[PDB]
Formats: C-alpha cells, sequence, structure tokens
C-alpha cells in the first residue's frame, strides 16, 4: 500500500546515492564511459508493484514493452513492436494466442471515462498485425483483423472473426462465428468452416513459428559485433 | 352603415361595463377558480440522476 511507495521511494533515494558515488569513483579516476547514450529500454518495464508475469514457455520479442500487470499464458508469442501495457489494470494473455507486429493493448489510462475495463484475451486468439485493441475483452478461439480498433468494453465472443481496419463501436459484442468490418463494424456475413479451422491452424503455425524465433533469438550476443561498434 | 355601429358598440361596452358582479363564477379547476392546480398532472419528460457526486 502506501507504506510501500515509501521504501520504494527511500530505494530510489539510495540507488541514486550510490550511483552517484560510482560516478565520481568513475570520472576520479579519468574514464567518462558513463556518459554513453546507450537505449534504457526494458522489454518487461514494470511500476511499483505490478511487475508484469510472463510464461517461461512463452516468446516475447526484444522490442515489445510489456508494462504494467500484463499477464501472459503458455505458448503465446509477443512479436516485435507491440506496446502492450497493463498498468491500470490486469492485462490476461490467452495461452497459445498471438500478438503480431506493431500491436499493442490498452487499458484506457485516464479514469474519468467511467469505470476502466480490464482486457481479457482468450486462448488460440489470432490477433492480427496493427491491432489497437483498447481495453476490451476477447474470447477463446478467435481472429482479429489487421487494422483493426477495438475499443473498450466490446466483447468478441468465441469465433468472432472481425474483418480487417474494423473500428467496432464500444460495448457493441461481435456475434458469434460472425464477421463485422467496415467504419463502423457492420455485419457482412457468417463464418464458414474452413475459416474456423483455418484460424486454429494459423495459431498452431505462429506458435511453432515463434518457437523457432525464441530458439534462435536467444542466440549468444556475437562479440564480433561489439568489437566492429567499438573500433571505429 | 359603419358610422352607426361604433357609436353602438362603444355604448355596449361602457352600459355592460358599468355592471359587472365582483365575484363573477369561475369553475374551481378553471385558470382562476377555487381548486385550479389543484394536483396537476406531473410534467412529461423530466428524468432523476441517482449516482451524483461520487468520485473516481
Ligand atoms: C556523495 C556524492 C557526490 C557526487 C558529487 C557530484 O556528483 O557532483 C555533481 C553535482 C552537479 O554537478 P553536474 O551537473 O556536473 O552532475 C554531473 C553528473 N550528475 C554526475 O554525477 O557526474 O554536484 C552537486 O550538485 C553536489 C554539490 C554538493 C556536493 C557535496
Amino acid at each position: 500500500g502506501t507504506l510501500g511507495r515509501a521504501f520504494y521511494s527511500v530505494g530510489f533515494w539510495i540507488r541514486e546515492t550510490g550511483q552517484a558515488l560510482d560516478r565520481l569513483g568513475c570520472r576520479l579516476q579519468g574514464k567518462n564511459y558513463f556518459r554513453e547514450q546507450l537505449s534504457r529500454h526494458r522489454t518487461l518495464m514494470n511500476v511499483f508493484d505490478k511487475a508484469p508475469i510472463v510464461d517461461k514457455e512463452a516468446f516475447v520479442a526484444p522490442s515489445a514493452s510489456v508494462i504494467g500487470d500484463v499477464h501472459i499464458g503458455r505458448g503465446s508469442s509477443i512479436w516485435y513492436g507491440c506496446v502492450l501495457r497493463g498498468d491500470v489494470n490486469t492485462v490476461s494473455v490467452g495461452s497459445g494466442t498471438n500478438i503480431q507486429d506493431n500491436s499493442l493493448v490498452h487499458v484506457a489510462k485516464s479514469n474519468l471515462s467511467g469505470k476502466v475495463h480490464p482486457t481479457i484475451i482468450g486462448d488460440n486468439v489470432t490477433i492480427g498485425h496493427s491491432a489497437v485493441l483498447h481495453g476490451c475483452t476477447v474470447e477463446d478461439e478467435t481472429f482479429i483483423g489487421m487494422g483493426a480498433t477495438l475499443l473498450d468494453g466490446v466483447v468478441v465472443e468465441k469465433h468472432g472473426m472481425v474483418a480487417a481496419g474494423a473500428l467496432v463501436r464500444q460495448n457493441t459484442r461481435i456475434p458469434s462465428g460472425e464477421v463485422w468490418g467496415g467504419n463502423p463494424a457492420r455485419f457482412l456475413r457468417k463464418l464458414t468452416d474452413e475459416e474456423i479451422a483455418f484460424i486454429s491452424q494459423s495459431a498452431t503455425n505462429y506458435s511453432n513459428l515463434a518457437q523457432a524465433h525464441a530458439a534462435e533469438n536467444a542466440k549468444p550476443l556475437n562479440v564480433i559485433e561489439f568489437e566492429k561498434v567499438l573500433r571505429k | 352603415d359603419v358610422d352607426r355601429i361604433d357609436k353602438l358598440i362603444a355604448h355596449g361596452e361602457a352600459e355592460y361595463n358599468k355592471w359587472r358582479h365582483p365575484d363573477p363564477y369561475i369553475v374551481p379547476w378553471a385558470p382562476g377558480g377555487s381548486k385550479f392546480c389543484r394536483n396537476p398532472t406531473p410534467p412529461a419528460g423530466i428524468e432523476i440522476v441517482y449516482n451524483y457526486g461520487l468520485e473516481d
């Protein structure tokens, strides 16, 4: 509670005092390598008492910025450029789903707009590229189109495939096995069975591909490039 | 004739206004009666909000 934040602030104070002592010692020796412009990014950024919990079998890209109370399930992939932010409430990411390139998830930061709704993601949810889910719950086994603009309060239930470029209005549920697209999300047709199988097929292939990357993206730092950067 | 009506209407109005019965009859629910706006029908469209003055 409040007491923990006081100890956190005192921790900052003592940490900065020690850091300044370190800088004085380094600078007294005639070294100024603390003035570099190294990118101070963490792929698992947190706040005082959120500390995002990620499953060990999941894969998170280095460019991903998981912030807040984001929970990641088993086998799900967190691709490059996604901006999953979960400070205000929980952001549950299902098991076996995937969050593609240049996507994100809000929690609707400002509390002025009514009550903040936590984001829930179901299992095997093939979230599309450039998805901007604005704090909406999404049930399992569904597909989200590229460039979708899901807003808060939306309940996309099972098999509710959402067309590309959709702008589904807030608090408007998508019927099961029904596609909604356009500006705004309007009924187009009913979901077919081959696409029903294709959703799970794509989820499985993306999970396997993410496993392959995690196998190859955890390679040691290859100090050859480290020497290349320094020697210039 | 139009010249023989204005004088007649003026005379009639003046004579009529001379006796008025200071307490004329007005229906009680009429505009001026003894129960005008007794228990009027409530206004058509008005709503009352409940949660006002809350925070966050
Ligand atoms: C015990 C800690 C001593 C650490 C001494 C120290 O770090 O001096 C730096 C600071 C400000 O100097 P800079 O702006 O160059 O900080 C440059 C950059 N922030 C850096 O750290 O080098 O000095 C003071 O204000 C303190 C005045 C009173 C000092 C008693």
